């Protein structure tokens, strides 16, 4: 495996996450269902969890995109619970350094999940565990 | 500014979702 090809793969996934989020948010703005993150989260999560790509994905700022997928939609509603659960599980597996957290600010959305009274017991627990992990580490 | 604030903010960034 060629590290130029790894980088291509990482940048490709970053663009794909960006494009899906944009289309979801535009649909939401126009009062239409968002379905793109829902349709693609399981496949994209499998790639985000590739051990061979993780250093590169983090290097290429992928936490920006993960954060966006977790953030409220333009109408202030939260993304579908399937995304919430799955991306928290992805983040748990990543060797995330202090610097990645600082530049992405993914900690802020994850912390909100950890204190959101309307969140499911299970997702809120996962978000609490990630906050604790990222505190423990930092 | 402390590292905790750089990472987690003030913890009010998304409170507008609840107030909605
Ligand atoms: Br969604």
């Amino acid at each position: 495996m060629d590290p130029g090809t790894v980088l291509e793969i990482s940048r490709s996934l970053k663009k794909r996450m960006q494009d899906i989020l944009k289309k979801d948010n535009a649909n939401n703005l126009e009062g239409r269902p968002a379905t793109g993150k829902i349709e693609n989260v399981e496949e994209i999560s499998d790639i985000l969890m590739s051990k061979a790509l993780q250093e590169s994905l983090l290097d290429e700022g992928i936490l920006d995109e993960i954060k966006g997928w977790l953030e409220p939609l333009p109408d202030k509603s939260m993304p579908n619970i399937k995304i919430r659960k799955r991306l928290l599980d992805v983040l748990k597996t990543m060797k995330i350094h202090k610097e990645h957290l600082v530049t992405s600010g993914v900690g802020k959305i994850v912390y909100f999940y950890s204190i959101n009274p309307k969140e499911s017991k299970e997702v809120r627990a996962s978000a609490k565990a990630l906050v604790q992990k990222w505190t423990n580490e930092v | 500014s402390h590292m905790f604030f750089e990472i987690f903010g003030t913890g009010e960034e998304y409170r507008y979702v609840l107030e909605s």
